[PDB]
RNA sequence: AAUCCCCCGUGCCCAUAGCGGCGUGGAACCACCCGUUCCCAUUCCGAACACGGAAGUGAAACGCGCCAGCGCCGAUGGUACUGGGCGGGCGACCGCCUGGGAGAGUAGGUCGGUGCGGGGGA
RNA sequence: UCGCCUCCUAAAAGGUAACGGAGGCGCCCAAAGGUCCCCUCAGGCGGGACGGAAAUCCGCCGGAGAGCGCAAGGGUAGAAGGGGGCCUGACUGCGAGGCCUGCAAGCCGAGCAGGGGCGAAAGCCGGGCCUAGUGAACCGGUGGUCCCGUGUGGAAGGGCCA
RNA sequence: GCUGACUGGGGCCUGUAGAGCACUGAUAGGGCUAGGGGGCCCACCAGCCUACCAAACCCUGUCAAACUCCGAAGGGUCCCA
RNA sequence: GCCCGGAUAGCUCAGUCGGUAGAGCAGGGGAUUAAAAUCCCCGUGUCCUUGGUUCGAUUCCGAGUCCGGGCACCA
RNA sequence: CGCGGGGUGGAGCAGCCCGGUAGCUCGUCGGGCUCAUAACCCGAAGGUCGUCGGUUCAAAUCCGGCCCCCGCAACCA
RNA sequence: UUCGGAUUGGGGUCUGCAACCCGACCCCAUGAAGCCGGAAUCGCUAGUAAUCGCGGAUCAGCCAUGCCGCGGUGAAUACG
């Protein structure tokens, strides 16, 4: 789905959604990227929903990078009310400037409109981006 | 006794030989030979701790010293063995009564092996010493095979200072190790 | 192997040693001599000194080294130096190590 | 169990740590530091209790020493 | 097992712990009383 | 060596197909060895005795006179 | 005697002293080395520790150099964060002032420095 | 669920809540204690009869990832870890001065005296690497001792020390 | 009866924000490779191919209240004003 | 804390005028015309432990180990 | 959700408590007796202990997660 | 095991057009299971049962330990 195997503590703070993405941000693996205006959990299921909204975009064909994971423990109880935490119930913490996805081997005109689909299943603002000087070497 | 024929045999023509092959600027570069080692292994004797006093007695005659005891060093399970008790003697002979007992070894010990095409040369272990294991006790001249309970053989380490298999392999060719080429 | 067992046990003694704090009365022996050193620690810093290099003797090692004990108390006292502790080094306490200290006495001492 | 509460304890706070900073004047018997392992090891003048504790042998004033891969360590100066 | 141990006079003693099946013997070791001074002082009652 | 517990290890004489290894020092001096290889029967100083490989050779041979 | 240089101790800074490669040293120090009688040793072994030595060797170890492949150290500039003072946003959060200011990284640095004492040359 | 220990929450002193997130204790050891002396891990690669992923042995590499009786943390091989010899300081009489702290408790503690242990000594030694292994007081038991002893001598019963 | 909050200077203590990946864990893409998933040639040790399993290891790229090779601003305390 | 009763080869156990050890279902062997029962033979069991009593001790004195019932007590 | 018990050869049930050893009935397989089958007799085979993790030298056994099972409970409203 | 000779290695002999599949025999080597057989079950009343050898038919040869016969020695036990 998208998950870790093997966790060391099940559950696990909540904590902010403070600053800019602190990298990640540079598109490392492909021709075209796709990049957080807002910081957000963005959810296996979303991310999933947006991996497949791609392949269905191209032919299977293409290469598909994500480069987010959901390695935080989402929690909520039942209806009930207070007693105890838990329970259940995964998402990547997304700041701004973060790339996730980033296609490649691809035409621009179908990685932007496929691109587009993609961040029509995120919850929060997106930038397609290209690649650069400023992408750096290393 | 300082005499002991193999000694004198590395002296007068071993070293010489290894001089005039690999060729050195010192003295001390010419391999020497330190420390047969000799282990006997012996799960054997594990519950029972008499059997072992003579499988050390046995040893002691061959070697010409009591070896010591070895003792488990963790505790696994799947062959009995609390992290107690003793699995095997170890002795430890250099220096002459090292001599004295290669002596032995090459000219009577090995030829009374059963088969025997020759020692193995895989047995080098890269940085040049040498190991090797006899399954029974009985090729050696001081045991009478009526003093043989049960059979039990051991490990040998020959320590070497040649910094390399090929001067160790040469080393002990030299002083008539058979090898099975 | 890093730091060998003759490196632990020369810190080991050292140690312990100088945390009484007295003066040091440090002993190095070589396979051929024997030579003596009193320190003050946090001075960092030698004030008496014996050798059976500089003191020019031969035969018996041990005896040799008796005599750089009586030398280092005799130089020593002449100082004031009265109380010292035993560095001992990386030796064993017996023989030619035991013999200059039993040989310092006569002079300063507790040993 | 798991649901209900599992959990819920914790201990005492133990109220650790140094007590008596550099330059400060100190008597015979002060304790220095409250500590755990050895993170600071008794320097000139300083004792150290069975529970790791480090005081003042002596009176005077407490200085620090960062003596690298040798620890840090705590001496007391006299002109007690 | 918690211990007690007499010496031979005077019987007050000094007290201990063993709360086990070894040492199970007479238990005995050297100690310094409030009598004179360092007896034998073995272990009873 | 530590003196006590321990086996003699004095001069001796020892015996095989050979004659006398002078050598010796051992414990327990007269000893006699069975055969040794060294000394050159069975096997070193190669002998080769009774020798094989006689089994591809064989079918061979009695073969195609008949 | 100061000064310098080499060695031997022995401190100190606590890797800019480290690893690896290479080279070099035996007169003197030092080591390995010769032996196991004696003191003393080995859960077996004079390996180690110990003694009595002095024929040989700087092979090992140690010391001294030189190499930046690794390791270690590491700016300046710029950001992040932030004491204090103000704004903005439904929110998540964001910006301005003034003062403090990393971490990663880039440039570089580095194959140590040094105190006391001896021994020897100066 | 209720006392105790470890970690996080806890906002780089201390302290800090919740039916916040996770675990442990109610023991143990006459050696797992004191001292003197010695020794140094785990792992990996290579070699070695029965021996296998692992028993024991030999080589090189391995600054600590192992070990430290048990949870976790901190610490730790320049030992607190592993082996051995002597031993019982897992002493008695006290205790300068502090940590902590509403009280009462808890805790560390040099130093002096009596008599000892180990060590050539310097010295260390008033249990255990440390932080949990525990329970005011009142009632009473048992051992000792000097103290009291209802006209007096005893006894009854108390006190005091354990 | 000048010691106070506050403030200046100086020392020491600390492990948060930020950041990092050296530890503990998680983790995307690729490479190289143990064991095998056994396509099988075996059905003798063999035994090669892997667009599947894969430790470690290299390269790129990340995440963490109970991770830290690092680490501010501030905060505490003592001295002198 | 108590007193007492129970502790036996492989199991149940039955057995003290003290000098010797025992029986049924088991186990095994052997017979029994179909497979039980019923017959005939052999098992230190060191009879609940240690020191002590005299030739002798399952069985006698000093401590105990363990188990029960009915009592006790419990700051 | 909540508390309590469970999951082991084909079937039903022990062993878990107290770490090392997996047993009982039935079924199944091979022989026998019978003209034959059943009954009956003599032999045998067969479980990794729901599962994933952890503790230990060692886990069916001790500990945690998850998955099914059975039972209890769900009141003043 | 000087018991017992199954298996296997090598070497040969004879018949036969031909002995790989599938022959019998000789020699050297190899020497397996087997220490009187669970439940069960067969034969035999006298020259029988046990035990020992011999011939023949078929047939080139032969897997014959089979079958049909021949004699040598030679028991036990039947209350009922
Ligand atoms: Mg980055
Ligand atoms: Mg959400
Ligand atoms: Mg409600
Ligand atoms: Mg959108
Ligand atoms: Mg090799
Ligand atoms: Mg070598
Ligand atoms: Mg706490
Ligand atoms: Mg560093
Ligand atoms: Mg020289
Ligand atoms: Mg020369
Ligand atoms: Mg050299
Ligand atoms: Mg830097
Ligand atoms: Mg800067
Ligand atoms: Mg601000
Ligand atoms: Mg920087
Ligand atoms: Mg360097
Ligand atoms: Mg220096
Ligand atoms: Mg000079
Ligand atoms: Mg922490
Ligand atoms: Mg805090
Ligand atoms: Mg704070
Ligand atoms: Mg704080
Ligand atoms: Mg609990
Ligand atoms: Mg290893
Ligand atoms: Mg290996
Ligand atoms: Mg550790
Ligand atoms: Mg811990
Ligand atoms: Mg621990
Ligand atoms: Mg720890
Ligand atoms: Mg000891
Ligand atoms: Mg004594
Ligand atoms: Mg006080
Ligand atoms: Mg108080
Ligand atoms: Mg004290
Ligand atoms: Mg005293
Ligand atoms: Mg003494
Ligand atoms: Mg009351
Ligand atoms: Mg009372
Ligand atoms: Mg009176
Ligand atoms: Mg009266
Ligand atoms: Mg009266
Ligand atoms: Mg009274
Ligand atoms: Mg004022
Ligand atoms: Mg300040
Ligand atoms: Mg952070
Ligand atoms: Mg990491
Ligand atoms: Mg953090
Ligand atoms: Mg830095
Ligand atoms: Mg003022
Ligand atoms: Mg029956
Ligand atoms: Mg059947
Ligand atoms: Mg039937
Ligand atoms: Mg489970
Ligand atoms: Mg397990
Ligand atoms: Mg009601
Ligand atoms: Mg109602
Ligand atoms: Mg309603
Ligand atoms: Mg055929
Ligand atoms: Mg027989
Ligand atoms: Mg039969
Ligand atoms: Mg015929
Ligand atoms: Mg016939």
């Amino acid at each position: 789905m998208l998950m870790p195997r093997r966790m060391k503590y099940r559950k696990q703070q909540r904590g902010r959604l403070k600053g800019a993405t602190k990298g990640g941000d540079y598109v490392a693996f492909g021709d075209y990227g796709l990049v957080a205006l807002e910081p957000a959990w963005i959810t296996a299921q979303q991310i999933e929903a947006a991996r497949v909204a791609m392949v269905r975009h191209f032919r299977r064909g293409g290469k598909i990078f994500i480069r987010i994971f959901p390695d935080k423990p989402y929690t909520k109880k039942p209806l009930e009310v207070r007693m105890g935490k838990g329970k259940g119930n995964y998402v990547a913490v997304v700041k701004p400037g973060r790339v996730m996805f980033e296609v490649a081997g691809v035409t621009e005109e179908q990685a932007m409109e496929a691109l587009r689909i993609a961040g029509h299943k995120l919850p929060i603002k997106t930038k397609i981006v290209r690649r650069d000087a400023y992408d750096e070497a290393q | 006794p300082l005499d002991v024929a193999l000694k004198r045999k590395y002296y007068e023509e071993v070293r010489p030989e290894l001089i005039r092959r690999f060729g050195y600027q010192n003295v001390w570069e010419v391999p020497r030979l330190e420390k047969v080692v000799i282990n006997q292994g012996l799960g054997e004797a594990k519950e029972d701790a008499r059997i072992l006093e003579k499988a050390a007695q046995e040893l002691a005659l061959i070697t010409g010293q009591k070896p010591a005891v070895t003792r488990a060093k963790k505790s696994i399970s799947n062959f009995k063995l609390r992290k107690g008790m003793p699995i095997g003697l170890r002795v430890t002979l250099r220096r002459d009564r090292m001599w004295i007992f290669l002596e032995k070894l090459l000219n009577v010990a090995l030829p009374r092996i059963r088969d025997f095409r020759g020692l193995n040369p895989n047995s080098f272990d890269g940085r040049g010493n040498y190991n090797l294991g006899l399954r029974e006790q009985l090729i050696f001249p001081e045991i009478t095979y009526d003093m043989v309970d049960a059979l039990r053989g051991m490990d040998i380490a020959v320590v070497t200072t040649a910094e390399t298999d090929e001067e160790a392999r040469a080393l002990l060719e030299l002083l008539g190790f058979p090898f099975r080429k | 192997a890093r730091l060998t067992a003759y490196e632990r046990r020369k810190f080991r003694v050292r140690n312990r040693i100088k945390r009484t704090g007295r003066l040091r009365l440090s002993v190095f022996r070589s396979l051929k001599h024997i030579y003596a050193q009193i320190i003050d620690d946090e001075k960092g810093v030698t004030l008496v000194s014996a050798s059976s290099l500089a003191l020019k003797l031969k035969g018996n090692k041990t005896e040799v080294a008796r005599q750089v004990g009586r030398a280092l108390a005799e130089k020593a006292l002449a100082l004031g130096i009265k109380q010292v502790a035993f560095d001992r080094g990386p030796y064993k306490y017996h023989g030619r190590v035991k013999a200059l200290a039993e040989g310092a006495r006569e002079g300063g001492l507790e040993f | 169990a798991l649901a209900s509460t599992r959990n819920g304890r914790d201990s005492q706070a133990k109220r650790l740590g140094v007590k008596r900073y550099e330059g400060q004047v100190v008597r015979a018997g002060n304790i220095l530091v409250r500590q755990r392992g050895t993170r600071f090891k008794p320097g000139k003048n300083v004792g150290m209790g069975r529970d790791f504790t480090l005081f003042a042998l002596v009176d005077g004033v407490v200085e620090f020493q960062d003596r690298g891969r040798l620890g840090r360590y705590v001496h007391v100066r006299p002109l007690a | 097992l918690l211990l007690e141990c007499t010496e031979c006079k005077r019987r007050n003693y000094a007290t201990e712990k063993n709360k086990r099946n070894t040492p199970n013997k007479l238990e005995l070791r050297k100690y310094c009383p409030w009598c004179r001074k360092h007896t034998v002082h073995r272990e009873v009652k | 060596m530590k003196e006590g517990i321990h086996p003699k290890l004095v001069p001796a004489r020892i015996i095989c197909g050979c004659g006398n290894v002078i050598e010796t020092y051992s414990t327990k001096p007269e000893i006699y060895v069975e055969v040794c290889s060294k000394c050159h029967p069975f096997y070193t100083g190669q002998q080769r005795f009774v020798d094989t490989e006689g089994r591809v050779e064989r079918f061979q041979r009695r073969y195609g006179d008949s």
